[PDB]
């Protein structure tokens, strides 16, 4: 836990930033996924630009689009964890006391 | 000067940044060991010492690094007295006004007063089913370590 | 349903009954019944011992 980003006793909204769990190995996965996406996206866009006059095959475009959608799903599954280390109020109402202070 | 392709540069840049991510995960795994204190304050004893084996997220702790220059004082109050107080304050018999609705001025276990005064925080919304009491914490400053966390005090 | 409050006074609002639970408790042998009550302000809070 790095920071407590609320005050206790006051009512919380839906999806409010409460804690901040240390994103050491949950930001480096996101940079790796975004790095794979930044190449596979360019591959898919270039093959989409080339299939319009049939330079590359209509099967190699399907392979590149599959690699692009798998890499986008990997980016989204790796930013789900980056959203999980921003722990959000799943409901809206009164919040009690912080039984675990920052640093633990 | 266009000797190798742009896609052949892009996937190599992707492999370079993935390997930077692997180095970053390896060095934060090497920073998990040689454990940094995540907090400033007074450290206690060592629960484990030289030679004791540790594992990832074990049960018992190793050192309790507390800081106590402000403190929290959890203060109990039974639900029947708070219900009676809410009744007689919703009635016109009594009022709560002024700035003195937040001072506490606790006293210690032996009857000695505490020279500073604090501020009254939130009240807990739910009682405990084993004692029938809300908790009302407060904040007190102690500049020269006058009182230790875990004592018994009277708000 | 119209529950008594904790100290022994009546609660002003009346509530709706639902959920006659079918599973009898083992040792006590007592079914459980779940009422529901509205409150505009924080008058009765969850945890206390009441009488319906």
């Amino acid at each position: 836990i790095l920071k407590r980003l609320f005050k206790e006793g006051s009512d919380v909204k839906a999806g409010q930033q409460l804690y901040q769990i240390d994103p050491a190995t949950y930001e480096a996965d996101y940079q790796s996924a975004q790095a794979n996406l930044a190449s596979t996206q360019e591959q898919a866009q270039r093959y989409k630009l080339l299939v319009a006059d049939q330079a590359v095959s209509k099967q190699q475009y399907a392979d590149a689009n599959a690699a692009y959608l798998q890499s986008k799903a990997a980016v989204e599954q790796a930013r789900i964890n980056l959203r999980y280390t921003k722990v959000l109020s799943p409901i809206s109402g009164r919040i009690g006391r912080s039984a675990v202070t920052e640093g633990a | 000067d266009q000797a190798v392709s742009k896609q052949q540069y892009a996937d190599a840049n992707a492999a370079y940044l993935q390997s930077k991510a692997a180095v970053e995960q390896a060095r934060i795994n090497l920073r998990y060991t040689k454990v940094l204190s995540p907090i400033s304050g007074r450290i206690g004893r060592s629960a484990v010492t030289e030679g004791a084996l540790v594992t990832n997220g074990q049960a018992n702790a190793m050192a309790t690094v507390q800081q106590l220059d402000p403190i929290y004082v959890d203060v109990t109050q039974p639900s029947t007295a708070l219900l009676r107080l809410r009744r007689e304050l919703a009635s016109g018999q009594l009022e709560r006004a002024g700035d003195n609705a937040a001072k506490v001025s606790l006293k210690l276990e032996d009857g000695s007063q505490y020279p500073l005064e604090g501020r009254l925080e939130f009240s807990e919304v739910s009682v405990d089913e084993g004692t029938g009491s809300v908790t009302i914490r407060a904040v007190f400053p102690n500049p020269n370590n006058e009182l230790l966390p875990g004592m018994f005090v009277h708000a």
